[PDB]
């Protein structure tokens, strides 16, 4: 991936400040509310009928934590994003049949969550480094289609 | 179709942006230019560096177009009609680029309006920007 | 917005599809199922194999919805309103899938209407299908 | 890429029948008419004001021939599509700044041209093998972004 030292610096420092127990679920919840079709994949999660009901859902919060887990794994391995996500690719592509466009959506949603939590600290160049990251991850996660 | 809840949330958030509307528009553009460099080719004659007067000037004009869309949310096609002609016919702007700028506009609000950017308001803002983008790409001939 | 030329081309091509409309709809779906297997998950209970009665049955229902859209091309939102509710609310169909089916519908016409599928008619058909897709995704709540 | 022997068979046999002097320009012309924004990249080509004017443009026809040239090069190398297109990736991504979505559009347009020229012979399974090909090429051509 095309990450420069300065880009690597922006990402890692911000990521150190990330509340990894909540930001993951904050992002999944937002995906479910903003792009409601994605709820099709989470019919077993229980009450998804309102925004408040989605964000306050412990299964969403628990599952987003796992999602964020995978991003953090991505951040230690921008040399081999393809291999790190290969198992997750198999699962989402061959087992779940999630259209890969949704991978870019959740990445963009994450970025919105980061901006929201960090404000002025999520500068345009800081956003730039993070768009390369989520793009990178979305593309690796979609390898089983390519 | 934008829901009555959507109109209410968008109105509320734009009201809270207040007089920063222009500065916010400038910042969205820069975010777009940095995050998605392909978009830069529509502005070869702009100086796109940080603090560019032209970017700022454009940030206000773009922000004013959005407030005009908000103020006429029930007839955006009519309100954005000239702008639609400009973006599709003259400039030939790629429909993808409206998604990239919309995302950056969401990021900008998120970064400035901590209280206002709730999951619901985020959803409503997103549909508003998709609606505006639909109108601005309606005139591909 | 669909141009008067567009309406004329779409009308002309649908007129030339004639009574094959249903069979064409079935073939578009199969093309979609084969080319983009992700789309298959909305039809787990259908038999998607070649010559499926259910696919055929669905091909006609889908084709009839399109001719109804053509016949009311100036008020598609009203005509496709119930269908819009179904696709967005109940089925939760991914907006991407409308692009995949639209492409396959274009491929199907191309494969059956050599004379009618001119570059212009192709452009008009494409905008028609984008318009129909916009209406069918208008009700995401 | 995920091409089976039967898929390879459908592609190659049809491709042998392709009029490589015209199908390339037929596809580029259609792209220019169907997705008019792409004309932004061909302002030097002359008269692009009508569909007939676009299809009958010798520069479009000449340039599409080159485009089709690259696909045929792709078809002999589905093992290494990434490396075959690397130079074309640099050009379209770093020099031209064409959004990669347009690569998928032209691929889809090609498929429509193939259906149009071959009819009943471009069967749904034949289309399926070709969608994997154009997807593969669009993704390789977009490598310089990923
Ligand atoms: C960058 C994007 C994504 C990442 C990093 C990601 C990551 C993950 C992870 C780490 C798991 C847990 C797997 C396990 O327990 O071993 C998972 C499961 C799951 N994901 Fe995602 N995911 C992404 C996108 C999506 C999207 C967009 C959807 C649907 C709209 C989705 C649907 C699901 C579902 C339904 C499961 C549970 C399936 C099961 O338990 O078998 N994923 N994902
Ligand atoms: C919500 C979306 C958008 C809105 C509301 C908007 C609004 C505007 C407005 C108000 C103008 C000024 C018209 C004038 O001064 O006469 C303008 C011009 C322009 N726009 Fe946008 N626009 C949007 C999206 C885009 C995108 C996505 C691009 C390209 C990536 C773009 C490229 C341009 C260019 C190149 C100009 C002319 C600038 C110049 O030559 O000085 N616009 N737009
Ligand atoms: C031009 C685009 C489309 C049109 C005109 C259309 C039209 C229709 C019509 C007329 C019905 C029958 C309603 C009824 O029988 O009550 C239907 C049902 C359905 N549609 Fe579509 N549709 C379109 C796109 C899509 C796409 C892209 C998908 C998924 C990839 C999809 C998935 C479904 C499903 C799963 C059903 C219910 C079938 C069943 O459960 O028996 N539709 N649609
Ligand atoms: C699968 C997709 C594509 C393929 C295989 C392809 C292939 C090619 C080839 C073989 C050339 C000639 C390069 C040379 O002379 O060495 C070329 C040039 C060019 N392409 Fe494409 N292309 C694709 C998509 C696109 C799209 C979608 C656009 C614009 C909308 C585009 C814009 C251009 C332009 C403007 C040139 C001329 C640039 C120059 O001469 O420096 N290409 N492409």
């Amino acid at each position: 991936v095309h990450l420069t030292p300065e880009e690597k610096s922006a990402v890692t420092a911000l990521w150190g400040k990330v509340n990894v127990d909540e930001v993951g679920g904050e992002a999944l919840g937002r995906l479910l509310v903003v792009y409601p079709w994605t709820q099709r994949f989470f019919e077993s999660f229980g009450d998804l009928s309102t925004p408040d009901a989605v964000m306050g859902n412990p299964k969403v919060k628990a599952h987003g934590k796992k999602v964020l887990g995978a991003f953090s794994d991505g951040l230690a391995h921008l040399d081999n994003l393809k291999g790190t996500f290969a198992t997750l690719s198999e699962l989402h592509c061959d087992k779940l049949h999630v259209d890969p466009e949704n991978f870019r959506l959740l990445g963009n949603v994450l970025v919105c969550v980061l901006a929201h939590h960090f404000g002025k600290e999520f500068t345009p160049p800081v956003q730039a480094a993070y768009q390369k990251v989520v793009a990178g991850v979305a593309n690796a996660l979609a390898h089983k289609y390519h | 179709v934008l829901s009555p809840a959507d109109k209410t949330n968008v109105k509320a958030a734009w009201g809270k942006v207040g007089a920063h509307a222009g500065e916010y528009g400038a910042e969205a553009l820069e975010r777009m230019f940095l995050s998605f460099p392909t978009t830069k080719t529509y502005f070869p004659h702009f100086d796109l560096s940080h603090g560019s007067a032209q970017v700022k000037g454009h940030g206000k004009k773009m922000a004013d177009a959005l407030t005009n869309a908000v103020a006429h949310v029930d007839d955006m096609p009519n309100a954005l009609s000239a702008l639609s002609d400009l973006h599709a016919h003259k400039l030939r702007v790629d429909p993808v680029n409206f998604k990239l700028l919309s995302h950056c506009l969401l990021v900008t609000l998120a970064a400035h309006l901590p209280a206002e950017f709730t999951p619901a308001v985020h959803a409503s803002l997103d549909k508003f920007l998709a609606s505006v983008s639909t109108v601005l790409t309606s005139k591909y001939r």
